[PDB]
């Protein structure tokens, strides 16, 4: 009756557990071997997976028809009438339809992650999922959705490998009927201790849509482009810039920057005790009177809104 | 080798009887405790504890102490709940996956919504991390539900372990996801999360999964504008550059099957994915030669990427690694083409048809005398009658070999007005046809005036929408 052939197309194209589980328990009760679940991204399919594909589909007597000519996936998609008849030694037209049946049940069942800019094989699919075999005849051509209003039958023909022409006709109707149509806050911190602090701030403050800039050309000029300002103060953050009136850490000359601008500091504190304004110099003292945010590693959610409340 | 088995079985059978008899608070835990502490002394052996720990988990599948795992899972307690998660775990095997994915997801998935204890988090992120390694099925079940927003808020913790089990998470349900659960993680926005993990300057395995992930990621063509616009690719060139993967090596092996996962992240045409995969296939070709185990890069075929890799180079990086992989293994690194391709003579032609693969013709162009000028302007006929390529499948070969060299190359002996750029900024696919420009006569101030029929005779554009393409960009931005 033929079941045994179904049931490894049913393995070798499964999205569902139960089904493929059956088939493989079906395929293990019975004398034969049973096939492996085949690799969805066609398109990086090198020589050995095509090779797999072809035990698996019942296409075993080509199988050194396509090593020899070194076909993978690329070159799977992109077969025609001609390079089956003369080149791979397949005469019957017969079996070169049910070899273009296979490579329909292929390109149906396919991850087009590699290669699909816009998104083209949900839209074939929503168009009639027998569409979706011609994704790879428009993505190599150069198109997206935002072409398939000047593309003519000709290019679909030639270009594309369309040969039925109420396909054509209807991807040209619906292609011409429905596809016609400097930074905000610097977070300076300590680059040994307040690195993932700083990094969560950067993550919280870039989900509520702030452009934050993080890491004497790039940095004085990131300030002056910045319109906040945030402080991490870890254990250990203010410790290289006692004492630093030659000018040497990059702290140093951030905080020195920020509060020779005059931006909105705000302080993050993790931690870290107050230091004394005898050690610091004269000129960051001034970051010891802004109003300071505690962290809080159990409500960082509350902790952020407290950030962006105080911000512009 | 097999009386380690005949150790651990009995015990393991009367852990599991003693599991069954205790139905207490301490005695349990402490049963599960055992239990742990002797699948720990399994894991340890050298090179002989892995076939014993595999076989001392199919011993506790075919006990029933999976789904007593996955009562004790749904017990009110606290304690026993992070022992038997802890076990569950490290039971977790290539065998054992099918029989969880079958029944104990919903179970796993009640025990993401709690997130608060540590001792919880950190294992049901690593059952989480083995569980999207099963099939695209469980990913879309895990990803829908509550499983991807349990990983997404673990990534906000400091806790060492916890974020490695998170990256790794992330990274196997970008490998074994597909095309709708890469769409939902970024709409949610995963790759943002990967910032503080990509950045911890306290670990460094942390950080390559994580770059790893953001690579995964990056490797869909629908998806890199919002990763882009995330910033974590930016930490992936310099790290890469700033590691060695002989130390990493060690902690970095992987089945065949995953080894087929980093082959199509050199073949994405993206710097990071690039550097990511040369890094990973050069510490696991290291890992595979120190063995002989070495078919296996010829049989996915990494190899030849790796000398596409070689020979179209503008990264000093991916380059080094990549001649590092070639040299690990048992073959010689090509070298760098030059790029002048008008400028080239018939041994720069021969290089290039060595390093492509293209070396049973080698001596069909040397007869011919065939350079670089003609090499530009090769056609189907000249290919099947005067260079003996019969084979339209070796022609179409030859031609996206041809594709890729036409793109990488270096036309200032011959463009005036700069035309590779332009046909770049409308489509990088599009400077192929520079060289079917430029030896026209053309440049910036003629293509208003030209035809369909002049692109496709002269300039030798097949693709007519190509042609309509050029021709609507040449009427619209050049006609002034």
């Amino acid at each position: 009756i033929g079941a045994i052939q179904s049931l490894k197309r049913l393995v070798s194209y499964s999205t569902n557990g139960t089904k493929s589980a059956l088939a493989k328990r079906a395929l293990r009760l019975l004398g034969e071997e049973v096939p492996r679940p085949i690799l969805p991204s066609v398109p990086s399919w090198k020589e050995a997976e095509v090779q797999t594909w072809l035990q698996q589909i019942g296409f075993s007597k080509y199988c050194e028809s396509f090593r020899e000519q070194q076909v993978d996936g690329d070159l799977l998609l992109r077969l025609t009438e001609e390079e089956l008849q003369t080149d791979l030694g397949m005469k019957s037209g017969i079996t070169r339809k049910r070899f273009f049946r296979e490579l329909t049940e292929l390109k149906t069942f396919a991850n087009y992650s590699t290669c699909d800019r816009s998104n083209l094989a949900d839209w074939l699919g929503s168009l009639d999922p027998r569409f979706r075999q011609y994704t790879y005849g428009l993505v190599s051509c150069g198109l997206d959705r935002s072409l398939l209003h000047r593309v003519s039958e000709q290019q679909l023909l030639e270009d594309c490998g369309i040969h039925l022409g109420v396909h054509r006709a209807r991807i040209l109707t619906a292609a011409r009927e429905m596809l016609h149509s400097t930074p905000d806050v610097f977070i300076s911190y300590r680059r040994n201790s307040g690195s993932q602090l700083a990094s969560l701030l950067k993550v919280h403050l870039q989900l509520h849509g702030f452009s934050v800039f993080i890491d004497e050309d790039k940095l004085i000029q990131s300030v002056m482009g910045a319109r906040n300002f945030v402080l991490v103060l870890s254990p250990g953050a203010l410790d290289k810039c006692m004492q630093d009136h030659d000018c040497k850490d990059w702290v140093h000359k951030e905080i020195v920057t920020a509060l020779s601008c005059g931006k909105n500091i705000v302080p993050i504190i993790d931690g870290f005790e107050w230091p004394e304004p005898q050690v610091l110099p004269e000129d960051m003292q001034a970051v010891l009177t802004f109003n300071g945010i505690k962290w809080s590693h159990e409500y960082q959610e509350a902790t952020i809104e407290k950030i962006i409340r105080f911000l512009q | 080798v097999q009386d380690a088995l005949e150790r651990a079985l009995p015990e393991l059978q009367q852990a599991l009887s003693a599991l069954k008899q205790a139905g207490g608070a301490r005695a349990v835990g402490a049963g599960l405790a055992e239990v742990f502490q002797l699948v720990e002394e399994a894991w340890l052996l050298p090179a002989v504890g892995r076939e014993v720990a595999q076989g001392l988990c199919d011993a506790i599948r075919l006990d029933g102490g999976l789904d007593l795992l996955l009562r004790l899972l749904q017990a009110p307690e606290l304690e026993t709940r992070v022992q038997a998660a802890r076990l569950l775990e490290q039971i977790l095997v290539a065998e054992n996956r099918d029989r969880v994915a079958r029944i104990g997801l919903g179970v796993i998935l009640n025990l993401a919504k709690e997130r608060e204890p540590v001792e919880l988090a950190r294992s049901v992120a690593g059952i989480l991390e083995h569980m999207f390694k099963h099939s695209e099925e469980t990913c879309q079940r895990l990803v829908a539900a509550g499983g991807l927003d349990a990983v997404l808020y673990w990534c906000r913790r400091t806790d060492p372990a916890l974020l490695r089990h998170c990256a790794l998470a992330l990274g196997n349900c970008a490998l074994h996801g597909g095309q709708a659960v890469q769409r939902r993680m970024v709409e949610k926005r995963a790759a943002e999360w990967l910032f503080p993990l990509a950045f911890s300057k306290e670990d460094e395995l942390l950080r390559l999964h994580a770059c790893l992930a953001v690579a995964v990621l990056a490797t869909n063509k629908e998806v890199e504008r919002e990763v882009e616009r995330s910033g974590t690719l930016a930490l992936v060139e310099p790290l890469v550059a700033s590691l060695d993967p002989g130390r990493f090596a060690r902690c970095l092996g992987r089945g065949p099957d995953d080894l087929q996962r980093l082959v199509p992240l050199l073949d994405s045409n993206r710097l990071e994915a690039q550097c990511i995969g040369a890094f990973y296939l050069c510490a696991e070709a290291a890992i595979k030669s120190l063995q002989g185990k070495t078919k296996v890069f010829s049989d996915i075929g990494a190899i030849q990427s790796l000398k596409r890799l070689v020979s179209y180079s503008t990264n000093g990086t991916k380059s080094a690694l990549a001649k590092r992989a070639l040299r690990l293994l048992g073959e010689e690194v090509p070298r760098p083409i030059l790029p002048s391709v008008p400028s080239w003579k018939e041994a720069e032609v021969q290089t290039w048809l060595q390093q492509i693969g293209f070396s049973k013709y080698c001596e069909s162009f040397r007869e011919q005398q065939v350079d670089g000028d003609l090499l530009l302007r090769l056609t189907e006929e000249e290919l099947q009658t005067d260079l003996g390529m019969k084979s339209g499948i070796t022609r179409k070969r030859f031609f996206r070999e041809l594709t890729e060299l036409k793109t990488f190359a270096n036309y200032s002996t011959c463009d005036r007005s700069n035309l590779a750029d332009w046909l770049g900024s409308l489509d990088p696919r599009f400077r192929q046809y520079t060289y079917g420009l430029v030896s026209c006569g053309l440049d910036r101030s003629l293509l208003h005036r030209v035809s369909e029929q002049q692109l496709l005779e002269d300039c030798g554009i097949h693709l007519g929408v190509h042609r309509a393409r050029i021709l609507t960009a040449a009427r619209e931005m050049l006609h002034s």
